This record gives structure tokens, sequence and C-alpha cells, in this order.
RNA sequence: AAGCUCGUAUCAGUUUUAUGAGGUAAAGCGAAUGAUUAGAGGUUCCGGGGUCGAAAUGACCUUGACCUAUUCUCAAACUUUAAAUAUGUAAGAAGUCCUUGUUACUUAAUUGAACGUGGACAUUUGAAUGAAGAGCUUUUAGUGGGCCAUUUUUGGUAAGCA
RNA sequence: GAGAACAGAAAUCUCCAGUAGAACAAAAGGGUAAAAGCCCCCUUGAUUUUGAUUUUCAGUGUGAAUACAAACCAUGAAAGU
RNA sequence: GGUUGCGGCCAUAUCUACCAGAAAGCACCGUUUCCCGUCCGAUCAACUGUAGUUAAGCUGGUAAGAGCCUGACCGAGUAGUGUAGUGGGUGACCAUACGCGAAACUCAGGUGCUGCAAUCU
RNA sequence: GGGCGUGUGGCGUAGUCAGCGCGCUCCCUUGCAUGGGAGAGGUCUCCGGUUCGAUUCCGGACUCGUCCGCCA
């Protein structure tokens, strides 16, 4: 917050510092991401994370994401 | 048409103009304002291609000057007799109408044909009169 | 299973690239004509390349296409020139295979001092019966996956027929 | 891995028409055929559609509506046993006989048959069905050869010749008939007459039966089974022609069954679609199978 | 300089559409136009002959002449302070029948049918259309539909 | 300005209903074109740098390309989609239906095309609102430097700027 | 992409994938896949006679274009163009 | 209901990978004297329907398939926008009043229908 | 500040969508005079695009040499 507040002086106009309700750089909420990552339906990438969907071919959905189907 | 108009400012160096009904090739162009308010005048110094004389004319820049069509064409010698070259075109056409050059070009061409080189002749057409300007030798296809 | 899955030689195409038009081209065309029993077709150059010295459209190569038992006979002569040994790289993913040979003396034409010496490229195109589906004008279709020729089938056929062995490389 | 198409490709792809995808219709040719001079307002344009499959020749007379094409009359080559032709149901003379049959059938069902009798005594000359004065014009029809190659000697033109001698007014020139000399631009009538009466197959029958008999047993086996020799096919073509000019009335077959009787067996044999609930049960069983730790 | 050609500013207007390029279907050639028909004008970019000008795109007119492959249509064009009569020769790929006219003819024939059947009784036919009248009295019940109280929601960031 | 032919209509800077047409605002880029940030997994007969290697179409790291699944941000001269406001036509009597006359056009054909004869349907005659009269013609004046405001918008740092 | 002597990054041949990512004289934008593209065959409709219409517009001219009529031709099996 | 010929709308029809196909019809298939066309009877032309085969084409089915189509009070009455005020704000811009109203997203469902003629256990 | 021209082996340059001559270095031949043949030598100022291909066609950039920048 202090780093963004120091950075705000270099900008014209008005800026706000808002603490987001999301987990990191994703778009789910904190308890939504927690209840998603307790199951195996997330899998990490280089910095981001890939998610499971109920669509698609079951063979690809099982070679990826094995722990969720390990039920 | 044989000749087409152009503007003086549109003209530039190493281009052909008609001065006193002669095909001429420009060596010098200079523009100077007539009066402070007025338009500049173009002073043109050119050389006749056939005769080599120096001809100059000054005109308004907006004025239109006459410009010839000059075609340079490439031929092979067959014979030099009586001051008339005999040439041979691609696809086998032959002309004998060209008169031989009369200067040091003609002397060098005569000596080269006497000692037996295969000579490549450039002849130019402009405003219905015909002449030879330069000759080379064929480096390949001997 | 296997009623009409039997592989056969669709065609043998013989290609000679002399690279420049004229007397050679005619001599190579004569060699191809006497070998095939058919008049050959010369092929124009698509683009001008200086390094090769070619320009556009001077009929720089000559080739012929032979089909049937005569093509099989010339392929027998080419394989006995090659001593029935071919590289694994010679075969392709589609199942077609080719090899290149030097001189027709090994083919046994014998030598004329005028005609010179020209090597050849042999290419064999393999198909199953039912290949007319792609070629015919009406109701043109694509061949099914199981019925397609492949590299493993063509090397198995080349091991079984002509009693030849393929090189590992 | 190699033969893979992206979702972007499959989304931006535009399919052609269904008949073009099947490869059965040339729409460039179809537009030039079926369109009408708009000052002839609802006047139908009629196509003699001639198609050659293996073992059949199909001739139809077809006009075009927006809801689909409409057939006046059809004549197939497999009903030629009714007129006495049993073998060679796709030869050039069979195409001639099918064209003659569809011509006589259309003029009978239009009532234009007592006039425009066509070429009764055939000789192989090139002429068209000209209009008789103070009466109706002859029936005008145009070919639809489809994707078939135009070629001097092709049997679509035999179907044309049969329909033209049957009394239809079909526009054509003579330079695609067999016997057309290219250098001397004229038609040879006796070779065309030989082809109408089957000369090209009977001459082959003689010139192969005299030397190679195993071929004469392999093909033309039905000719020996029905004792048809080389010279009699001319008069059975003549008798077939006069049987067509007697009655083209087209009695259909008795079908041996009913539509629902065929439909019961074919509905039993056809495979059905899988519903949503059993698809869900199938995928739940698959999840319990492979992803259920075996 | 400026540029006002015959097909200036016609880029998106004479594009074909998404995924229906190619040749045109045969219904446009099988449709029949008579003199006095009312037609809409929409140009087909695939056909370059008999094209309308960009002004008449989306215009509706009346057929006055039928030729071999085209149709003569009459449009009213506002020029200055009055309308002028414009005659256009357009190939039939660039026109189709107006559906409002056939809807009105269906109303005419159903209206004549109503008048003909009700003429046998004289029951005050009332054949004119009427617009949306104000809705009349009704009684809404709460059996299984007790009202649910709603309130404004407080403010949140939602990012 | 002079009127003329008529007497409530072959009207309307309006709405409704029905039916068209459009490519702006918005939106989109794990959709085409183009721009663009970051890692991840792969490809080396198929890269470049180092280190180990006798060397090796050798090895190990690193860095570049290409592919695969993602990720961040954009477009006056990009786009699958796509408004609002404006915009074309129709809402009958010059209409609809029935019957049959003409023709040198057209059809295989009284088939069709166009214009017709005779007959039937009238004040809810075909949505709303208003009509202040509706339609038509001749002749001629002055004018042909404009400017301002809200909204959209171009050039410009901007302007009581263009 | 996968192959074939010389032959390799680029010479010619063969197969597969390929909605156009090519080409269509030129600027750009549209349009085009048994084609409007590439190759081949035949030709001169790039002809005659005057009208009508669209754009710019005063509904003048000029330029360009559209659909017909009356001939005479080209091409194709033909519809047609 | 299957199949063929000609179609209409032109992916609910396309694409990828498998599986199945009784009968009939298509198809592959056999042949080069004749018409015809090729470097090559491979395509095209002609002949036989004979020597054979459903292997392929074709049709149908399968896939928490890709795509495409339909619907939703799913997002969202959101973005945008017509009209109004001597409304707010230094401004940038923003609220309200009377109206119109998206797209992406999410979820659910579907995966050719049909005209004319012929023919089929 | 704006406009025009300019770069090719050492030099002169020419040019179709890199050539000679004179230089350089060798070899050979024959004076009075010589001449010939070989080579080494050029990213066509540079970078892109176009085009089968660009010295050539176009765009951008660099260098150098010019010509204007006036009335109040």
């Amino acid at each position: 917050v202090e780093g963004l507040r120091r950075a705000r002086y270099k900008f014209p106009g008005q800026q706000k510092i808002i603490l987001s309700k999301k987990w990191g750089f994703t778009n789910l909420d904190r308890p939504e991401y927690l209840k998603k990552r307790e199951a195996g339906e997330v899998k990490d990438d280089g910095a981001f994370v890939k998610f499971l969907s109920k669509k698609g071919s079951l063979e690809n959905n099982i070679r990826e994401f094995p722990e969720y189907f390990a039920a | 048409s044989a000749t087409y108009p152009m503007q003086c400012s549109a003209l530039r160096k190493n281009g052909f103009v008609v001065i006193k009904s002669r095909p001429c090739k420009i060596v010098d162009m200079s523009t100077s304002k007539t009066g402070k308010h007025g338009h500049a005048k173009v002073h043109l110094v050119a050389i006749d291609i056939f005769t080599g004389k120096k001809l100059e004319d000054l005109s308004p820049s907006t004025h239109n000057m006459e410009v010839p069509v000059v075609k340079r064409n490439e031929y092979q010698l067959l014979d030099i007799d009586d001051g008339f070259l005999s040439l041979m075109n691609m696809d086998g056409d032959t002309k004998d109408d060209v008169k031989a050059p009369e200067g040091e070009l003609g002397d060098s061409l005569q000596t080269a044909f006497d000692e037996g080189k295969d000579l490549m002749v450039t002849i130019i057409s402009a405003m219905g009169e015909e002449a030879a300007i330069s000759f080379k030798e064929a480096a390949r296809t001997d | 299973q296997n009623p009409m899955r039997d592989l056969k030689i669709e065609k043998l195409v013989l290609n000679i690239s002399v690279g420049e038009s004229g007397d050679r081209l005619t001599r190579a065309s004569k060699v191809l004509e006497q070998l095939s029993g058919q008049t050959p077709v010369q092929s124009k150059a698509r683009y001008t390349v200086r390094t090769f010295g070619i320009r556009r459209n001077e009929k720089i190569a000559v080739h012929v296409t032979v089909r049937g038992p005569k093509a099989e006979e010339i392929l027998e002569r080419g394989l006995k020139v090659k001593e029935y040994q071919l590289r694994d790289r010679n075969f392709s993913a589609t199942g077609n295979f080719g090899f290149g040979i030097d001189e027709h003396i090994d083919l046994g034409i014998k030598y004329d001092p005028s005609i010179g010496i020209f090597g050849m490229d042999f290419y064999v195109v393999m198909n199953r019966p039912g290949a007319r589906v792609t070629r015919r004008k009406r109701c043109k279709g694509t061949v099914g996956n199981s019925h397609k020729t492949t590299k493993e089938d063509t090397v198995s056929w080349f091991k079984q027929k002509y009693d030849a062995d393929v090189l590992d490389k | 891995q190699k033969d893979a198409k992206s979702s972007a490709y499959s989304s931006r792809f535009q399919t052609p028409f269904r008949r073009r995808r099947e490869g059965k219709t040339d729409y460039y040719q179809r537009k030039r055929l079926v369109t009408q001079h708009k000052a002839k307002y609802n006047t139908p344009k009629y196509r003699l559609v001639v198609r050659f499959t293996n073992k059949d020749i199909i001739c139809q007379i077809i006009s075009s509506t927006i809801t689909g094409d409409v057939v006046l009359a059809a004549a197939y080559s497999h009903e030629l046993p009714r007129y006495g032709i049993t073998h060679g149901l796709t030869n050039w003379a069979a195409a001639y006989a099918t064209g003659l049959l569809i011509a006589r059938r259309t003029l009978q069902k239009l009532g234009l048959d007592e006039t425009y009798k066509g070429v009764e005594e055939v000789e192989g000359e090139y002429e068209l069905t000209e209009a008789v004065e103070d009466g109706p014009r002859p029936f005008k029809v145009f070919l639809d050869i489809g994707l078939q190659r135009t070629t001097t000697g092709a049997r679509v033109f035999g179907a044309l010749k049969g329909a033209s001698d049957g009394g239809l007014y079909v526009p054509h020139s003579e330079n695609r008939f067999p016997g057309w000399d290219f250098e001397t631009e004229e038609i040879d009538p006796e070779l065309l007459r030989s082809y109408i009466f089957g000369g090209h197959v009977s001459q082959y029958m003689e010139e192969l039966a005299d030397d190679d008999e195993e071929r004469f047993s392999e093909l033309f086996k039905g000719y020996l089974a029905d004792d048809i020799d080389a010279d009699s096919l001319e008069d059975i073509y003549t008798s077939a022609h006069e049987a067509i000019r007697a009655d083209p009335a087209f009695k259909p077959t008795e079908k041996k069954f009913t539509k629902e009787q065929y439909a019961a067996e074919s509905k039993k044999y056809r495979q059905t679609k899988l519903s949503k609930e059993e698809r869900a049960a199938r995928v739940a069983a698959k999840i319990a199978a492979l992803a259920g730790q075996q | 300089g400026k540029s006002h050609g015959y097909r200036s500013r016609t880029r998106y207007m004479f594009q074909r559409d998404f995924r229906k390029h190619g040749a045109v279907h045969l219904s446009t050639y099988l449709k029949v136009y008579k003199v006095g028909d009312i037609v809409d004008i929409k140009a087909n970019g695939s056909i370059q002959k008999g094209m309308p000008h960009k002004f008449y795109q989306g215009k509706t007119g009346v057929v006055y002449n039928v030729t071999k492959s085209s149709v003569g249509v009459i449009i009213n064009k506002m020029v200055g302070n009055r309308y002028l009569e414009k005659r256009l020769n357009l190939r039939v790929e660039h026109i189709k029948h107006s559906k409002c006219r056939q809807e009105f003819l269906e109303r005419v024939k159903a209206n004549a049918a109503k008048r003909a059947e009700a003429k046998a009784q004289g029951v005050a036919v009332q054949l004119k259309r009427q617009p949306a009248q104000p809705r009349e009295s009704r009684i809404v019940s709460t059996e299984g539909n007790v009202p649910q109280t709603l309130a404004p929601v407080p403010y949140e960031t939602f990012i």
C-alpha cells in the first residue's frame, strides 16, 4: 500500500488503492479459490493456473487434472 | 507524337529538350527570382546531341518547353563502306541508312573494324534524324 | 480383414534433370524414350535462378510415367542395380518410395559415345484398389484411414516381395 | 498431431452447397440451364436429364420449382427387357433406345403424339424435329449431361439422338456424334446408323469370336446363354424400336410388399440415437471405470 | 482532391456477409416478378452487372418493366424540396419481394372473409384495426404469492 | 403579386402496426488481420553462445526461433456480434373476388402477360391524431461576406482560433 | 510436412494437408474455387442503327455505366453468354 | 424406413477418431476392337455386368469431442444512447427524470429437415 | 528552417526487373612503336518494401555540395 501510495505521486489525476477480494491475479474470490484448490481441479502453470471444466473430452480431462477424478 | 510538352521546373539535369527546333541535352539549370515579388526565371544551358553545339535559353518557370522522344538502340556492325554503316538487328533485320561517324569516334570505329573486333554500336533517334554515338565490344558470345 | 487390401504399384515415374536446354536435353529424352517405350514429357522451369543458370521456361528436366507390369520390370532392373538394398530414409510417410541411380549402363542399355551418361531418379507410387475415389470427377471423395497406405505396410511389402532387406538407416 | 484443424479454422469455414459437397451438381451449369427469360413469366424450362451409372441409364424430363424439381416422365434402361433388350443395358444403342422411350412417353402423356411422329424410318441423318404449320409447336427440351465429359462418341449424345428421333425438339449440332470427321466438317450417316443398330458391338463380337474364344466366354457369356449371335441384335433393336413406338405407357412394378412392410425391416435394421440420460449414465460409468482407479 | 465515384463509400455496404460468400442460390432466379409488384432493393456484390447505385440500397419501389434478366423499378428520390421519379434497370439478384405487401394482402383477404361470413347475420363487423388499448381491471391473488420485501443493496468494490 | 380549377380531398418536419436496409456508439482479441506483456510444456538431419569433451547430425546448461495450452493490454483507415437516434415502403374504390374478350407478344398447349366487357362487395371503406381549405400556373424583387448556443466532431498546446 | 542421383536454402519429379492465407496490368477497397484464378481450343460483340435509364446534376453538358429493341456475327452438344 | 436420379434451404448438414451396414441400389471392380483423349486406357472415351468385394467411397451410430444452431428473468436492465434542468464538479467527467436497450460471458438443449419420380425384404 | 542534387572497385563513369577503360599485380609477345592475355579487386551510400528478379521501381535514413528564407 505504501509502495502504491509513493507511486501515485508520479501520475496526474486521482487514483485509488483498493485491496481486491480475489486470490492473486485470478478472477475467483478467496474462499471460491480455496474450495476449488482443495480439489485437484486447478493445476499450476509458469505463473498462472489452469482450471477444470465439465466440457471436453474425458481422456484429456483425465491425463490432465488427475487428483480430482481420484475421488 | 514525336515530341511532348513539359514544364521548365519539371525539367531536370540530363534530360532532353527542344531548343530552336534542335534535340538538346541539358548540362546546366539555374533559377533566379525575377523581382522580389515575381516568379523565378529558368536559365537552361544544353548541348545538341548530334552537332555538339551549346545552346541556352531562359524562360518563365511556369512556361512549357517542348521535349523530344529519344530512343537508343543496340546493333551489330556488318560492314563500313563509303561512310555508311551497315547494321544488324535482333531477329535478323538489317539497315544501311546510318551514315558513319565523322570524328574521333568514327576514326576509332574504323580502326577497330579494320583490325577485326566485333563491335556493338549505339545509335539514337530523335526528331527524324539518326546518328551513332558510341561503340563497345562483346565480351561474351564471340 | 484382407479381401482387396493388397498393395500394388500405381506408377513408376522416372525423372532426369539435366538442368539446361539443348543437346543434352534431347539425349536424356532419347534415353528415357528408349527405356520406357513411350515418348517422355519435358518440364519447364518455374523461376529464374542465376546460380543454377536457369531462366523461366526452358524445359530443363525430362520425365516419364510408366504404369503396370512394364513399370514393374523397370523397377526390377533398378532394384538389381541397387542390389536390393534401400535406406529407411528412402520410404516416405505416405508409403511411396524412391531411389536415385547413376548411369543407364548398369540398367544395361549399353554405351553410345554420342549419347553420354545420365543418371536417373526412380520413384514408385503405391496404392490399394479403390484409389479411383479421389481421381474420378463425379462424387470425388477422400480415402478412409484404415485403407490408406503407410510406411510400415510398404516396407513389409518391400521385404516380402522382391526378397529385399531395408537398411536400418 | 499433423492432421489437426484449429477451432478458428472450423469456425471461419464456410461449407459449400450439399450437392456440391457430394459432388453431384454443377451449379454454374444449373443456373444457366434452369433460369428463364423473365418476360416468360411462369413458363417452365424442361431438361432431359441423362445420367449414366453402372448397369443403368437414367433419363428424366425435369422442370424446376422453388420447393424442388418436378419430373414429368422418367425412363430407365432396366425396363428395356419389357421391349426386348436384355443385354448391354449401358451401350450406345441402349442410350438411343432409352431416349426414344422417354420421347414417345412424354409425347403420349402430353397428347402431342398423333402429330410429331418423329423419325419413323431411321437412317442416321442429322435433322431436328421441325415445327408443323397451323398447329402446336414441338416439345422443346434441353440436355443436362451433368458433370459428364462432352466427347465425340459419348453416349449422352446417343440419348440425345434417340430423343430427337422420338419426336422431341432438342437443339443440337452433329459434331459430337460418332462418325463425325474432324478435318472434313461433315457427318457420316452410315456409321451413325451402324452405332444405332449396334454395329460397334457386333463387329467386335465377330472379330473377337473368330480368334480369342476365352474372352468370348468371359464377356458376351449372356449372349451365348440366350443364343444371341452377332447379326440378330440389329433386328432386336428394330423390334425394340417398334415396341416403343407401339406402347411407351410405363406399367410400374408390383413392389411385392408394402411401404410399411419394407419400413418394418429397415427400421429394425437401422441404428438409433442415444438419449441424454443414457449418455449421462454412459459417461458416469466411464468416470467410474478409468478414473475410478481401475 | 476529393473523390466521389460511382461506388465510393461502399465498402461494408457491398461486402457479402460472414460465411455466405460464393455463388447465389437458385431461388432468386426462380422467383417471378410482375408489373406492379413492390420490391426491396439490396445489392449483391458477387454480381457486378445490373448493380444499383448506393443511394437505392434498402429502398423499396414498384415494378414497371420486365425484361430478360432484369426488372425496371420506380423509386421516389428527394431532390431539393420535392420528390423526383427514378427508373432503374436492375438484375434480379439485387431485388426481392416486399413482405409487408403480402401481409397486407393477407389482411385484405381475411378481412373480406370476415365481412362475408358476418354479412349473413349483421353483427357489427368492426373491421378496422385498433392500437394497444389500456389494460382493464383485474384481481391479483396472494395464494402462494405472498409479497417479498426488497431493499437497496449497499455498495461494494467488486473487482 | 396576379390568380386559375375545384370544395374536404391523389394531404402531414407526428405516432402505431407490419416489413426492409445500415456497420456508428458499445463490445471482441484463450475469433480472422495487425500490434503487444509474461512465464509453462515440447521440437532440433532443424539455431547461437559458453562448460565438459580426441572429435562426434557429441553431451550439459543458457539464449534465441517455431509449435502447443495459457496470460496482460489495444486499433480512424481491424472485426464474428451489434444498439439508441435518424431512414425506405404499405395500411384499399386507381381495391378484392368471379366469369370471359383482344393480340402480330409468349407457351407444347386459351398456357401466360397486359388492357378490357359483365357481376358481387359501401359508410368501421379497412390504424391514430390533425386539417388551418386541396391542387395547379405565370411573373418578378432582394439575396448568393454571415455569426452564436447545446449536442456529435476535425486540425491545433490552446484561443473571443480555423 | 514427408520423400527421390548429381541437386544443397532456392532447379525437376511424387504424395498428403491446405476457405484462399494465392492470382486476377496498375492505387486502394470490394468480388471470385468443377471460378472471375492457371493451361488449352475457336474467334473478333473492342461490329451497325438510333432511343431510354443511373451517377455527378440545374435533374444541363462531358466522361463512365445499366437494361432492352432491330440486324449481323462469335462460341458451345446446348441452355445460354 | 433403406437406396438411386434430380433438387430446395445451404454445417442441427462441416471436421477429427473409431464402430456397424440384411436386402436392393450405388460404388470399387474386369477389358482396349470400335468413337475419343492422354508421356501414362491413372483421369477421360468405349465394351462387358461377365472374374470378385463391402476393404474403401456412401449411409448410420458412438465422443463429459472441436465447430455450428436454438433458448434463458445467465451476465444485465449492465455498457451505450434520444429528450430535460439557472443539476453536481475548477475541470475531467458524473448523478437524477421521462424512454429505448446490446455484445462478450455463464448455463441448458440439439447435431439435418424436406419436394418430385423410381426401386427395395 | 525548407527545396534540389550527390555516393558504383583507386578514378571516370555507363547501365535491362554490375560493364569496361585507365589504375594494381603477374605472364607472354614484339624494334621505329609495342600490344595481348590472365587474375586479385564492387554489401551499386545504408536499410526495408515491391517485383521471378531489382543499380534500375518506391519508401525511410546517413553523408556531402548547392539554392531560397522576402515586403514592412
